[PDB]
């Protein structure tokens, strides 16, 4: 007889909660600041090409929950155009080039990227999400 | 951090920047798209290379960035027929 299968799994089945608790309270939050860092700017929502060094992210702010939200590359994450320099403008067309033809599949940090991709992207730096939260 | 590889990515493996390919106003004669292995070309008479001039930005992005390799290429650094001038428009917008 194992001694703590049922307290184990429990245990387990709690920790699956509060790692979902966690998630969602941080995206509460991110989406008051995004409510707050919102204010007063256009194009907030509008896709942008914004360069994070080693590559660019085409990215906006939800108009609904007010999380960044980026270009999705196929099932993955966020399309990260690699760079090859400090500057690169190959790679900063391409992502124009992705904003104008790419721009239905997107993936937003938080609750929608621990469901479809099974982390959050927060609190993991260098992960996009966590540099936002920075 | 998940990625899906079934989607292409030429900048995924290309190191040296002055292969990737960019588009550059060409003063007078609209836009190019250019790299070190020169600019990229269209049959221009004789069966012959001559610049693809586009006339707007986007029309340049949309065609470099689209789906195939964009094989045919003129660069006037190497041809036999050298362009100087345009050989030194070309590395000076690299």
């Amino acid at each position: 007889p194992v001694f703590n299968e049922l307290t184990r799994y429990m245990r387990i089945k709690n920790t699956v909660n509060d790692w979902k608790s966690l998630t969602d309270s941080k995206t509460k939050l991110e989406s008051d600041r995004g409510r707050l860092l919102a204010a007063g700017k256009d194009d907030i929502f509008e896709f942008k090409c914004v360069d994070f060094g080693a590559y660019f992210i085409a990215m906006r702010l939800d108009k609904k929950t007010y999380l960044p939200q980026a270009i999705r590359r196929g099932t993955g994450d966020a399309w990260m155009v690699k760079k090859a320099a400090k500057v690169d403008p190959s790679a900063q067309q391409f992502c124009q080039y992705l904003i104008k033809h790419k721009s239905n599949n997107v993936i937003t940090c938080g609750n929608e990227m621990l469901n479809e991709l099974g982390y959050s992207g927060y609190f993991m730096s260098p992960h996009w999400c966590s540099d936002l939260s920075n | 951090p998940a990625l899906d590889r079934r989607v292409q990515d030429v900048n995924d493996t290309i190191s040296d920047v002055k292969q990737k390919w960019r588009c550059v106003v060409y003063p007078g004669n609209g836009f190019v798209s250019a790299s070190i292995f020169g600019f990229q070309a269209e049959v221009g008479p004789n069966n012959t290379r001559s610049i693809r001039k586009f006339n707007t930005m986007r029309q340049c992005i949309d065609f470099t960035f689209s789906d195939v390799i964009n094989i045919d290429i003129y660069n006037p650094c190497i041809a036999p027929n050298i362009n100087n001038t345009e050989c030194q428009f070309l590395k000076s917008v690299l």
